[PDB]
């Protein structure tokens, strides 16, 4: 039943990594 | 989300999103001035469009590989949510590649952040009140059984009826001690721990009720009046309890 979690977590760790991308 | 995450799972996935959100929103358009220059998001944007992708192909295998009907239809409502959201950086790093300062681009990365955030957040719940659905139906079929007890009236059936009621007592014990773990409300946690305290505690003296009831009603002269209160009260204070269990394993504010 992780497989959705991995990918839920996978989606916050992108999300992260454009939030800290959109910093100027 | 202004609330706390539900569970402590849901909360380590995304809390740090949350955080990051309310960070953005500081920093840009309801916060101080940052009419400097956002660098090109395509690439970071492009990731987040793969990630949804990738989530929603593991959530219609939810779909359609469940049994639970509500899950098959809260679901696909979440996976338009974290699309469209999706949709809105896209074009966010569309309207940044021509022009840095685009104001349209920091409010689409806020909403679409925020989109994402609530998208995943109402995929993960709806997971987890399936999953609650599970540990319900263990705790429903519980009670059913204690409800079958009255029959008992044989030294041998009292030994069959333990035989299933120890199992069935001790699939529940485990997942009301791992759900209860996993709870962000300690108030929550501890109503779980004492129901199931209580309802542990009880099942040596409801099989020794029903036992002093067989042995009564296989042995003459009248204890069996008294005996049979007994039993019944437990029957009664143990499907109380598990009831309360039901009750507060759907508690939620929400996350």
């Amino acid at each position: 039943g992780r497989p959705l979690l991995q990918a839920a977590k996978g989606l916050a760790g992108a999300v992260s990594e454009l939030l800290r991308s959109a910093q100027p | 989300a202004m609330p706390v995450f539900h569970t402590r799972t849901i909360e380590s996935i995304l809390e740090p999103v949350a955080q990051q959100i309310s960070h953005l929103v500081i920093m840009h358009e309801e916060g101080e001035v940052d009419g400097k220059a956002i660098p090109d998001l395509t690439a970071p944007v492009s990731a987040v469009q793969a990630a949804v992708s990738n989530l929603v192909r593991v959530g219609k295998e939810t779909v359609q590989t469940t049994e639970d009907q509500i899950l098959k239809r809260d679901m696909p409502p979440a996976f338009i949510k974290v699309e469209n959201a999706c949709t809105k950086l896209v074009r966010a790093a569309q309207m940044l590649q021509a022009d840095p300062y685009s104001v349209p681009a920091r409010d689409y990365l806020i909403d679409g952040s925020r989109g994402i955030l609530s998208g995943t957040s109402d995929l993960l719940l709806t997971f987890d009140e399936a999953e609650v659905r599970k540990i319900i139906r263990v705790c429903k079929g519980i009670l059913e059984y204690l409800t079958v007890a009255e029959v008992v009236e044989t030294m041998e059936d009292l030994v069959t009826y333990t035989k299933n009621l120890g199992p069935g007592m001790t699939k529940m014990a485990k997942m009301i001690d791992e759900r209860q773990q996993e709870l962000t409300h300690q108030e929550h946690r501890v109503m779980l721990v004492n129901s199931m305290n209580t309802v542990k505690e009880l099942l040596p003296v409801l099989i020794s009720a029903m036992k002093i009831f067989v042995t009564t009603k296989n042995t003459k002269s009248q204890g069996i009046e008294e005996a049979l209160k007994n039993r019944n009260f437990t029957v009664e204070k143990m499907s109380a309890e598990i009831n309360e269990i039901i009750r507060v394993l759907q508690l939620t504010s929400w996350d």
